[PDB]
RNA sequence: GCGUACAAGACGCGGUCGAUAGACUCGGGGUGUGCGCGUCGAGGUAACGAGACGUUAAGCCCACGAGCACUAACAGACCAA
RNA sequence: CGAGAACCGACACAGGUGUCCAUGGCGGCGAAAGCCAAGGCCUGUCGGGAGCAACCAACGUUAGGGAAUUCGGCAAGUUAGUCCCGUACCUUCGGAAGAAGGGAUGCCUGCUCCGGAACGGAGCAGGUCGCAGUGACUCGGAAGCUCGGACUGUCUAGUAAC
RNA sequence: AAAAUCCUGGCCAUAGUAGCAGCGAUAGUCGGGUGAGAACCCCGACGGCCUAAUGGAUAAGGGUUCCUCAGCACUGCUGAU
RNA sequence: ACGUGGAAGUCUGUUAGAGUUGGUGUCCUACAAUACCCUCUCGUGAUCUAUGUGUAGGGGUGAAAGGCCCAUCGAGUCCGG
RNA sequence: UAUGCCAGCUGGUGGAUUGCUCGGCUCAGGCGCUGAUGAAGGACGUGCCAAGCUGCGAUAAGCCAUGGGGAGC
């Protein structure tokens, strides 16, 4: 069901990746897979919402640790 | 996809190609476009609307403009350029020595200074003897 | 000299098709030729090559 | 899930009978006192004013440690005389 | 189309190829740097993974010493903007010269002077923060002796610029 | 013809190897659309790149490369709707 | 002394544009049959540049290196002998 | 007994070989000039769709007459 969990996203952004290339794309990837293997779903749309939030500044600058809302439904896995 | 629509859209929109919205989620409509009238219809049903043009920063320039251009944020250790190239001579110099010459031509003209003492001041101002008109006047006595 | 480019850059028209000789052949800085005819009113040949 | 290891491979440790990694808090450290406001400040009618002091061992920050199961070490697969 | 794919170069070639927009903002001497509009782009077109070892290309920082390196300080570094002070031998009296060397530089509050005025310039007094005020960027290391050619200029398109 | 660094064609090893990184322009990421198929085709958001130019208008030169529709055997430094 | 002014095959300058010293770096089956990057020289002048136009092979053109005359030069290239 | 060597077999790749000849090569007999009445030659046009070639020429792969030919074009 709905749950709130914090996404940790240093592990990728600034940890690796390109600082002045991605950050933003890295962030989405990480987020996509903590919501997943949590829910146990293949992947979730997750945007827009925390996508402006993720890149609401430059690509390079990234925000560490975004909390989120989560919803899943029983049908095709969401 | 609907690159072509993008062709219109900004056109009868009057914006650049880059700044032309897309829905999204309205890609069925816009998609089936194919007519300039079609694209400007869907424009009406706001699905087709773009904007978000950038604006001048005004941050670096503003407060700085009103500070410098006034005494401040200047000095030695800001100004580049020689002494000239900012506050030039051969410019200021004709700011005075121009006015001055005038007010020793409206005098001895006016008749106030005879013609022996307008002569003297005459080439004694076009020879760095003066400061400002008032200084000129004072020596005039 | 050698293609660099240093050559090929030259964007000048030359050696266009001649009126009567299908080949382009005719220069524009020249008068007419580099294939048969013009200036000579005949055909152009030259034995620089074929044995006669 | 991590390193006492490492170019691939290898190696080593831990996996809820758990402190392996992250978060948070504290300890231990680096800079050198924050924003704001108050007083002072050469002066200037005034506007304005570089800067000084107080608040403030401040503020900001950490690739280390500890506490702590909150989060993630799930789930489960396979090979084998 | 007019070009890091429509042109020439065998190619969707990091090369070559004329003109006008030189008045977009901050910056500053500036058609400079840096940052940002308008406009254009993610096609200088293969991706995924390992703290990602050795080795290589570009590059940053290295204590104490400071050219011991080397044919040679090659390479890199140093200096740097602006104002004030001051400036040797020599000299064709032009120069040498930015010689050298020394000092200053931010911000804030209130002002004076030049000018018709500028969002122009030059100063004054007081207050005040930092290790550092041309805080990035932009930005000369300096001096002497000798040889040659007087100087600016020309040259081996493709190992020689003297 | 066994031979001439012999001529022409075909073919093996080399190798699933080198290159598809290096350039002051390091550029994508998350959702979604279409599709038999999508890392690179399109939409949005976020993040960036270019500022005498990766912007605008043109000369030469090219010559239909322009627009639309349908396509993917060829071409595209991978893939491609 | 102050002003007048502004001359210059004058100076600084990656303004544009031109040139090409060192790195003997990168590349050296290249991006390239002369390239890339940093450095460096000139930048009102005997300057740079587009287009048009003239000079032709024992001939031209040459601030002269035997340099250049379409990747060809101590005698171009093509074909013929 | 992997990696693998030599020979064969089935399939492929390749296009030799054999066979074939709408092309060449050579000899021989005959015949032999065209053009301003534009060959002559060249240019540009001309087709339902037409880029090349050929043919034509704004009457434009053609128009008319006579003869031949013949059920196709």
């Amino acid at each position: 069901d709905v749950v709130t969990r914090e996404y940790t996203i240093n592990l990728h952004k600034r940890l690796h990746g390109v600082s002045f290339k991605k950050r933003a794309p890295r962030a989405v990837k990480e987020i996509k897979k903590f919501a997943k293997l949590h829910m146990g779903t293949d992947d979730v749309r997750l945007a827009p919402e925390l996508n402006q939030a993720i890149w609401k500044r430059g690509v390079k600058g990234v925000e560490y640790r975004l909390r989120l809302r989560i919803s899943r439904k029983r049908n095709e896995e969401e | 996809n609907l690159r072509t629509q993008k062709r219109l859209a900004a056109s009868v929109v009057g914006v650049g190609k880059r700044k032309v919205w897309l829905d999204p989620n309205e890609t069925s409509e816009i998609a089936q476009a194919n007519s300039r009238n079609a694209i400007r219809k869907l424009v009406k049903n706001g699905t087709i609307v773009k904007k978000a043009v950038t604006v001048h920063s005004k941050s670096r320039t503003r407060a700085h403009a009103q500070s410098k251009r006034e005494g401040r944020h200047s000095g030695y250790g800001k100004r580049k350029g020689t002494r000239e190239a900012r506050l030039p001579s051969q410019v200021v110099w004709i700011r005075r020595l121009r006015v001055l010459r005038r007010l020793l031509a409206k005098y001895r003209d006016a008749g106030k200074i005879d013609k022996h003492l307008y002569h003297v001041l005459y080439k004694e101002s076009k020879g760095n003897a003066f400061k400002h008109k008032r200084a000129l006047v004072e020596h005039i006595i | 000299g050698k293609g660099t480019p240093s050559f090929g850059k030259r964007h000048n028209k030359s050696h266009t098709l001649c009126n009567r000789c299908g080949r382009r052949s005719f220069h524009v800085q020249k008068k007419t030729c580099s294939s048969c005819g013009y200036p000579a009113a005949k055909t152009r040949s030259y034995n620089w090559g074929a044995k006669a």
